[PDB]
């Protein structure tokens, strides 16, 4: 029964109350909680911050393996078997302009050199 | 032990002699804990509690002035980048000390 | 403009030759009269007329009146607030002393003499000492800090204006002057410094609205922190615009700390009434800060960000008055089950919060697009960094929201047929704002 | 460029036969002129009456400005909803002008402290041009990338 | 690159317009991805089976063009050295 | 006509949330689900229109909605392609979700308030759809946050559910910070708010970083996923809603609509996601809660799939459109399956006579999660996988992340079905009136025109790809499905309670973020203002 | 008057008894870590900061150093 069911009320403050009451949250019900569970009280699971932290840098190198080999180790002319695809002029001097363009990476074409200043454009407005 | 004391016909009389409690608007009022009327005075009067340690400057040196500080120095760039942007010559601000009295560009001129 | 004043210096008129029975009634209708009268000012004042929509002057230079656009919005404003402050209010002496203080206040927005505005924004020094400290429900130590911190920045105000007397030979508004000095500029400037709340001189304002009455802090709340940028616009920024310029990075530094250090305030807050006033002080700085920028967005941001201020923090206090009428009760943590214990005003009470969010179809939206844009004119980082800090807000605001939302409760505590007309013409008010009527 | 008070004082008294000849005849568009009055004041508060008149003619401008950008506004994105996957080629030319017009409308009256608005990125693609032309005859290299041939849909 | 040069346009601009075909698609290949979208759009829900021909020639043109890729890929990094 | 269907939601909502006294529960129960009908009807048109005839429509209500010196916006509406497919999808997700809720929610106080929010919610969605400038996007953007607050708090005596509320409502704020500082960005430097003067060849990295951030928080990448797995406290026709079209989605079709981001960012992102999301839903014990991490696992592949090619965007979308459907009908049976067994816990379910309609939709709808071929699902997500093998450190990040999610969906489908009874012996009991059976055919209807229609123009053009490459995804799948069956362990204890706790972003939030947010409190009001400038 | 403080034992049986309090000292944070990770997390809040700060000193460094080579140029020609 989803309406009308039996709940325990949390009992009325009968000690003097800490300063920092405010982090806990209490309705009425039983169960109060803090304001972010967490923070402070029962952790889900016995786990620590400690904990969680080792875990993580057990996992980030693996998971991190894949991507830096393509970004850092590898170069545009051996990234892939391929060159980009291969466009009329007027449509590739457009498609080149767009610096978050698939076309700048042609190594084949004589622009580049430029196209890939392009790619590595400016972090803010100069102006 | 309670009656209703509005009345919407405007026929309305306080009833201050009638055995029976009015239903008036204090019937809904909050029946209020003692220990929570001491914790609102105690964090009201949290000034008595001050008191001046190093940990106390540490904390509001850090933060308060560290931001302000922080703030300053972040708009003091901005105010310069703008400067270099707009053309215009170096601005004779307040605490920076400039040998030029450019402050208000002018409209009519060209920059 | 002439009716206008005409009907300002009508009230208090009347309370003294009224029955002291009747005194609700004709108060009542003399507020509603100014309203009309005000938007008859409105009415005559053509756009073609860019400069000053209408100036009067009275037979000498302190009796110089006068309409702008920011003086125009805000009288408006302050005579569309005025009736619901009246029925919120009993008793000939409340009656007189909120009646006296809205005339001195409607009369200093369309004043155009700095002394002048001096004298009748003063006038209401002793009415809010009384007001605050009132027998029972007031607080000593909250009157003296406001009547302490408007006497000494209004005292600096007026030697700035003495000086501008004696140089110059006027002080009003109409004859171009300007100055460079810093100790003059400093002068005026203090003014706005604490009567628009910014860190540090905002202590006044939290102490003077939790003891003041709801009508009181209706009025504080809507109109006399509106003040600032009447004087501002009116008698800063055409004077003193070279030490604005000068002293950017200083005004950016402590409107920015205001606005980060009163929003952290905020979150300490167990008070309703507290937590409002709070909002206030942090949304003060992004109307000083778009408003000395000195251009065209920033001066409308800013008069438009003060129009859905006054129409979203008078509401927001109000419902809290109506509650604690209700409950007896101003701590967040006694007030539980209020969805389910009053769903009609827990709407309203949702309604407004989601304003003070600045919600898209809310006034606050369309007022702070045009405040950052101002902002972002200046420069990104002045933008970026009031929009992130605006995080903090919906911290606190979600913590009552959802404290006063749920639990058990055994109180029906419901507003009544008076109250839902006391609130209707700022919910109405608010939403033609919001859908673009600014 | 020197003033002298003689000088001044004409000017105020010429400023105040302008002013008589204004109040003969009445006129309902008087604070929306269409022509300044013009000037060589150091400053155009010491003439209190062209101070009025021409921040009156200002503001007249800028409304028109702000309105003529509207109108840019509402034929660039006629000719976008137009032309349809053409319109990077066809919609170039009014995509410039409407840019133009929204600098115009800011760049005029931005303030004290407002900074230029770049709309198209001109002046960030002019300066990226005179760092590459400085580099390559100096023989530095540059760190900027070089300036490119659109950056937006127009300019 | 040069010695793989590239193959004749049969498309002309105004038909790629006309079939509002985006630029990324204007690879050589557009003719036959204006069949294939004439014909996918003709038929909204029988497409997979009705239109199989359109497809299988872009399809095959689009290897052609991926050959090619493939041999100016090579060619440059044997210019290059790296093999 | 175009207008008819945002008049439809928000016609419903103004009725059932302001008279729902005089309409009463069925009177909610009437025009909530028929007024949703006209819509789709609408929607239809709109689609047919828009889509397949090529024929885009602006709408333009008002001028001058905020009109402040050279700021000028209008609220005008373009239904473009993008704008015409997302809302079919949401408006036929919608009036399934209304169907749903009549039986559903009969158990509810306030069912006339709940139908309310849902089609205030839904027409929020599609503001924000098919806005023609960016502040019209903001309005829907935030009125979907708002409605979010408003449904997963609904149960107010629940402690958790209004703080889920206020995770959503804060994580909410912060991205559309960055949201409105890159629109700030693009009127400066285009002049407009309107996309189509929007478009910039070259953007600088600070406005690409700010929409990447804003972004990811409606579609709830890493670091900002936090409140999607604590949505769960919200009724179940909310999960639905929010996990298929509304939310989620918002940011992907922010990111599609304007090509201001960076290729190397999305990638690594949504692939970090898609794994990350995979490991949480291999722990969690809720059935509710394994559909959302799966949720996040496949918002990871639609924000990959944007770095790869220039038709990326395309891919992301039709795995939009096709992932709002089955994931839908995920939902919609599990709150049924919760409502039968009175239970949200995988243990105890099992085998049980039911309803032939549910189970084959649940089947169907876990199937095209794994990617079982030939199906709507197998080709959305082959699209993005096959395509991906450009960029080696995706591809292989998105193929372990489909074996993990072929894991956890066998294991679900195992322990709801092919498991024995695990639920106790007491009488418990939901029986599916004819209208929830209307809205799971709605939701089958969706799913079997999604495999003839498909999801994009380039979804059977040839990725030019080895045959043992192409073909690769459904041995992983498989391999995962065959795993799942069997109930094996895949990592030790310690990992398994890693991935239990979410990686613990929430606990490293609590302990150092929050902490440090009430001690700067703390500082600014006890030590200075209540303090130092306190008198005594 | 006041409400009662006598809590309510009915349902102590169904829903356990009240008996556990919480470990908390109800207290914040230390002021050293407080110091560390307000001056960690503000900057990183602060990242637009950062970049804007970088590529104006590139900006004037590259332009300081034409004007330079310039006046090298400029001196021996
Ligand atoms: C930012 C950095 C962080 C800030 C804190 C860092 C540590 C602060 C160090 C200073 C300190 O310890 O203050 C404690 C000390 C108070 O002593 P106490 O131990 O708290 O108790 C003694 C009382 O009995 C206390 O009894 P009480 O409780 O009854 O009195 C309480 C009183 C006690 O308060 C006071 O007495 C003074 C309050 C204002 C102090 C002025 C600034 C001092 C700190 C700023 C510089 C700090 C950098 C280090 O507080 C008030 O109620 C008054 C405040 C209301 C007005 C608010 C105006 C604010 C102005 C600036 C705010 C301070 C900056 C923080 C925010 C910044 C915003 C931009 O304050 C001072 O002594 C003031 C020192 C500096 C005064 C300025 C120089 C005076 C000029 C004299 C010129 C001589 C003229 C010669 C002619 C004479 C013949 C006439
Ligand atoms: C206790 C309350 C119970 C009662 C509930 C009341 C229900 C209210 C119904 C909601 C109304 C929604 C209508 C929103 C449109 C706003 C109406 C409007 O502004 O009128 C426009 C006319 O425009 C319209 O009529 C719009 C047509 C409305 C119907 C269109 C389809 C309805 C779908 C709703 C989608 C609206 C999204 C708009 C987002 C901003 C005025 O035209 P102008 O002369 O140009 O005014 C100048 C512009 N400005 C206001 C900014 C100064
Ligand atoms: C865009 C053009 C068209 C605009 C139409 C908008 C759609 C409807 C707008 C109606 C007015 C919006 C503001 C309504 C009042 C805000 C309060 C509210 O919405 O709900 C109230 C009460 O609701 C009402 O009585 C009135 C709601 C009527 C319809 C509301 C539709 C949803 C609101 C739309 C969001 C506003 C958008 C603002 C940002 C763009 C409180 O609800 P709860 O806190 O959840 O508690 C209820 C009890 N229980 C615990 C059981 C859940
Ligand atoms: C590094 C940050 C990078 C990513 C940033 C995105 C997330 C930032 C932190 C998210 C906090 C928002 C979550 C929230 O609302 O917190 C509380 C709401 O309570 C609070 O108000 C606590 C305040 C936290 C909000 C601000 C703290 C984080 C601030 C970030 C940086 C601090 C200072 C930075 C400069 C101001 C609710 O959490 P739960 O207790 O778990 O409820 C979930 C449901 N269930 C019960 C089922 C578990
Ligand atoms: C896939 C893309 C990446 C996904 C996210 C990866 C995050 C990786 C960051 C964790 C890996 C490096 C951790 C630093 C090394 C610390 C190793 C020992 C930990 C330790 O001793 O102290 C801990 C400090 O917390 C800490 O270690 C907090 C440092 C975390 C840096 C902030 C990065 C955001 C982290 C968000 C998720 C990570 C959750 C787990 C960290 C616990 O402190 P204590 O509570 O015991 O102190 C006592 C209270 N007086
Ligand atoms: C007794 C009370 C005070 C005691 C405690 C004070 C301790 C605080 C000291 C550190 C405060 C933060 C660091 C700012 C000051 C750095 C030193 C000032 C010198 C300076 O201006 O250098 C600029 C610093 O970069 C900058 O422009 C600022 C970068 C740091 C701001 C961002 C980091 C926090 C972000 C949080 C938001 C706050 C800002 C919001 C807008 C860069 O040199 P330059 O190239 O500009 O040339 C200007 C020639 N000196
Ligand atoms: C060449 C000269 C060199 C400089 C020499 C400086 C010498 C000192 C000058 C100080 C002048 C400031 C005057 C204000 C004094 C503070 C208020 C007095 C404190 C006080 O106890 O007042 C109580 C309440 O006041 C309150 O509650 C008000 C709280 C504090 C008011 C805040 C001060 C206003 C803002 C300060 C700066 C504003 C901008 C400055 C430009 C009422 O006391 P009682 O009536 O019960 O009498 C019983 C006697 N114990
Ligand atoms: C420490 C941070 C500053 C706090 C202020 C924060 C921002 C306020 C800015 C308000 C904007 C307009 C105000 C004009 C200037 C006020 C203060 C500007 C900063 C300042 O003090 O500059 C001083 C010059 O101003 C002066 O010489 C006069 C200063 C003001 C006097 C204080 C009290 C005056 C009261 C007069 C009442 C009315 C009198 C009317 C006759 C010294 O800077 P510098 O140029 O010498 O550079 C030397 C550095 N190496």
């Amino acid at each position: 029964a989803g309406a009308g069911g039996p709940v325990k009320l949390s009992p009325p403050v009968d000690k003097p109350l800490p300063y920092n009451y405010d982090f806990w949250m209490d309705n009425g019900i039983y169960p109060g909680q803090p304001i972010y569970d967490g923070m402070f009280g029962s952790m889900v699971g016995n786990m620590s911050l400690e904990y969680m932290a080792k875990g993580w840098l057990v996992l980030l190198p693996i998971l991190s393996a894949p991507f830096v080999y393509e970004h850092c180790i590898a170069d545009d002319v051996t990234r892939n078997p391929f060159v980009p695809r291969q466009y009329p002029s007027e449509v590739r001097e457009f498609l080149a302009l767009f610096k978050n363009g698939f076309v700048l990476n042609d190594y084949s074409q004589p622009d580049y050199e430029e196209m890939k200043r392009r790619q590595s454009g400016l972090l803010t407005p100069i102006y | 032990s309670s009656r209703i004391a509005g009345d919407t016909t405007g026929k309305y009389t306080p009833n201050i002699f009638s055995p029976e409690t009015p239903m008036d608007r204090s019937f809904s009022h909050v029946p209020k804990n003692p220990f929570w009327e001491a914790w609102v005075f105690r964090r009201d009067n949290i000034q008595r509690e001050f008191v001046w340690t190093w940990q106390t400057i540490f904390d509001l040196a850090t933060f308060v002035g560290g931001l302000y500080v922080a703030m300053y120095a972040t708009a003091s760039f901005c105010s310069r980048q703008n400067d270099k942007r707009n053309g215009y010559p170096e601005r004779n601000y307040y605490f920076s000390d400039s040998k030029s009295n450019f402050v208000i560009p002018d409209e009519r001129e060209f920059y | 403009m002439s009716l206008y004043l005409f009907m300002l210096f009508l009230q208090p008129l009347s309370l003294s030759f009224v029955s002291r029975s009747f005194s609700k009634i004709s108060s009542l209708m003399m507020s509603f009269a100014t309203l009309w009268s005000a938007v008859y000012m409105w009415f005559t004042s053509n756009g073609a007329n860019q400069t000053f929509y209408q100036v009067v002057s009275w037979g000498s230079d302190w009796s110089t009146f006068g309409v702008c656009y920011t003086s125009l919005y805000i009288s408006l404003l302050c005579a569309f607030i005025f009736p619901i402050c009246v029925i919120l209010v009993q008793g000939y002496r409340a009656l007189s002393i909120l009646i006296c203080i809205q005339t001195a206040v409607s009369l200093s927005i369309v004043s155009l003499h700095m002394l002048a505005f001096y004298a009748l924004f003063e006038s209401s020094l002793l009415l809010f000492f009384i007001l605050i400290g009132r027998r029972k429900y007031g607080s000593l130590s909250a009157a003296y800090n406001i009547s302490i911190y408007t006497f000494i920045s209004a005292l600096g105000f007026l030697i700035s204006a003495f000086w501008l007397n004696w140089s110059f030979g006027s002080v009003c508004a109409l004859l171009p002057n300007e100055e460079a000095n810093s100790f003059v500029a400093f002068g005026i400037f203090i003014l706005l410094w604490v009567k628009a709340p910014l860190v540090p001189f905002h202590l006044w304002l939290p102490e003077a609205h939790v003891y003041a009455p709801t009508a009181g802090s209706v009025l504080l709340a809507g109109v006399l922190l509106k003040i600032s940028i009447v004087g501002l616009h009116v008698f800063f920024l055409p004077i003193c615009a070279s030490s604005i310029v000068k002293a950017f990075p200083l005004i950016l530094s402590i409107c920015l700390g205001s606005f980060i250090f009163s929003s952290f305030s905020t979150l300490k807050q167990i008070d309703l009434k507290k937590i409002v006033a709070y909002s206030s002080i942090s949304h003060m700085a992004i109307v000083f800060l778009s408003s000395a920028t000195n251009s065209g967005l920033g001066i409308q941001g800013a008069v438009l960000y003060c129009i859905a201020h006054g129409l979203i923090s008078p509401g927001l206090f109000l419902l809290v008055g109506i509650l604690y009428k209700n409950t007896n009760t101003k701590l967040v943590f006694y007030l539980r089950g209020l969805s389910q214990q009053a769903p009609v005003w827990w709407s309203v009470w949702v309604f407004f919060m989601l304003g003070n969010l600045a919600f898209p179809l809310f006034p606050n939206f369309i007022a702070e697009v045009v405040c950052l844009s101002a902002l972002f004119k200046n420069h990104e980082l002045y933008a970026y960094a009031f929009i992130f800090f605006s995080f903090v807000g919906t911290v606190y605001s979600s913590t009552v929201l959802g404290r006063l939302k749920g639990g058990v409760s055994s109180q029906c505590v419901d507003a009544s047929r008076l109250d839902v007309i006391s609130w209707n013409p700022l919910v109405l008010a608010t939403v033609v704002t919001g859908i673009g009527y600014m | 460029t020197t003033a002298t008070i003689e000088e001044r004082r004409a000017f105020h008294k010429e400023v105040l036969d302008i002013v008589q000849s204004k109040l003969a005849n009445k006129n309902s568009e008087w604070a929306r002129p269409e022509e300044p009055i013009l000037h060589n004041l150091k400053s155009e508060k010491e003439e209190p009456h062209v101070y009025y008149h021409n921040n009156n003619f200002r503001v007249t401008r800028q409304l028109i400005h702000f309105e003529k950008t509207k109108i840019f506004e509402d034929e660039l994105d006629k000719c976008m909803r137009t032309h349809g996957e053409a319109k990077y080629r066809k919609c170039q030319e009014i995509a410039k002008r409407f840019q133009a017009s929204c600098r115009v409308a800011s760049n005029l009256e931005r303030g004290p402290n407002a900074r230029k608005r770049d709309v198209g990125f001109i002046y960030q693609n002019n300066k990226l041009r005179e760092l590459e032309k400085d580099a390559k005859e100096l023989g530095l290299n540059n760190p900027f990338p070089p300036s490119s041939p659109r950056t937006t849909i127009g300019y | 690159a040069d010695r793989f040069p590239p193959p004749k346009m049969v498309a002309t601009q105004e038909e790629m317009d006309n079939a509002d075909i985006p630029y990324k698609y204007r690879d050589y290949c557009a003719h036959l991805i204006i069949d294939f979208k004439e014909c996918r759009y003709g038929h909204p829900l029988t497409w997979r089976i009705n239109c199989a021909h359109e497809l299988h020639h872009y399809n095959k043109c689009s290897y052609i063009e991926f050959k090619r890729r493939v041999a100016i890929a090579i060619e440059e990094k044997k210019r290059r050295g790296l093999m | 006509m175009f207008l008819l269907a945002v008049y439809f939601l928000f016609f419903s909502a103004i009725a059932n949330g302001f008279f729902g006294r005089y309409l009463g529960v069925r009177g909610s129960q009437l025009l909530g689900p028929s007024a949703l009908f006209l819509a789709l009807l609408c929607s239809g048109t709109i689609f047919y229109e828009v889509c397949i005839q090529g024929c885009s429509t602006n709408i333009k209500l008002f001028e001058n909605f905020v009109y402040s010196n050279e700021l000028n916006v209008s609220a005008s509406f373009l239904y473009d392609p993008l704008a015409a497919t997302m809302t079919l999808t949401v408006v036929w997700i919608s009036c399934a979700v209304h169907a749903y809720q009549n039986l559903y929610m009969r158990g509810d106080g306030s069912q006339t308030l709940f139908t309310s929010y849902l089609s205030a919610f839904t027409g929020f969605m599609l503001i924000l759809v098919a806005g023609q400038n960016l502040v019209m996007l903001f309005i829907g953007w935030e009125g979907i946050g708002v409605c979010s607050y408003l449904l997963i708090g609904y149960y107010g005596s629940r402690v958790s559910a209004v703080k889920s509320a206020n995770k959503s409502l804060i994580v909410n704020k912060i991205s559309d910070g960055f949201l409105l500082g890159s629109m700030l960005y693009l009127w400066f430097y285009t002049g407009s708010f309107s996309y189509c003067s929007l478009a910039t060849f070259q953007i600088p990295d600070v406005v690409s970083i700010l929409v990447l951030l804003g972004a990811i928080g409606k579609s709830s990448q890493l670091f900002f996923h936090v409140w999607l797995a604590d949505a769960m406290e919200g009724p179940t026709p909310v999960s639905a809603l929010i996990h298929a079209a509304t939310l989620v989605t918002a940011g992907i079709y922010v990111l599609c609509k304007l090509n201001l981001h960076s290729q190397s960012a999305v990638g690594i992102l949504g692939a970090a996601t898609a794994l990350m999301g995979g490991l949480f839903g291999l722990a969690a014990n809720d059935l509710k809660r394994v559909i959302a991490f799966s949720t996040c696992s496949q918002l990871g592949y639609m924000m990959a799939v944007l770095s790869t090619c220039d038709d990326g965007a395309d891919f992301a979308m039709g795995h939009l459109v096709s992932h709002a459907g089955f994931k839908a009908t995920l939902f919609l049976s599990a709150g049924l399956s919760i409502a039968k067994e009175n239970n949200n816990f995988l243990n105890r379910y099992g085998s049980r006579q039911g309803s032939p309609t549910l189970s084959f939709a649940t089947t169907i709808a876990s199937l095209n999660l794994l990617g079982f071929p030939e199906l709507g699902g197998f080709y959305s997500k082959e699209s993005i996988l096959n395509n991906a093998y450009i960029n080696q450190g995706v591809s292989i990040i998105l193929t372990l992340a489909t074996f993990l999610t072929a894991f956890y969906t066998s294991k679900v489908l195992a322990q709801l079905y092919l498991f024995p009874y695990g639920n106790g012996r007491q009488q418990k009991s939901f029986d599916i009136d004819a209208t929830t059976l209307i809205c799971f055919g709605l939701l089958l209807s969706e799913m079997l025109l999604r495999i003839f229609t498909g999801s994009s123009l380039s979804q059977n053009m040839t990725t030019n790809l080895p045959a043992h490459i192409k073909n690769l995804p459904f041995w992983v799948a498989l391999s995962g499905a065959l795993s799942g069956l069997a109930t094996t362990n895949l990592f030790s204890s310690n990992f398994m309670r890693f991935f239990g706790n979410r990686g613990g972003f929430d606990v490293f939030y609590a302990r150092k973020c929050s902490n440090v947010f009430y001690h700067n409190a703390y500082v600014s009001y006890t030590l200075l203002d209540r303090g130092f400038l306190k008198l005594y | 008057n006041y409400a009662s403080l006598k809590a309510d034992t009915s349902m102590d049986h169904v829903f356990g008894d009240s008996t556990n309090k919480l470990n908390y000292d109800f207290q914040l944070m230390s002021s050293k870590e407080a110091f560390f990770w307000n001056y960690t997390l503000y900057p990183i809040v602060g990242f637009p900061i950062f970049l804007y700060l970088y590529q104006f000193n590139k900006l004037e460094n590259f332009e300081a150093e034409i004007a330079a080579a310039k006046a090298a140029k400029a001196a021996s020609e």
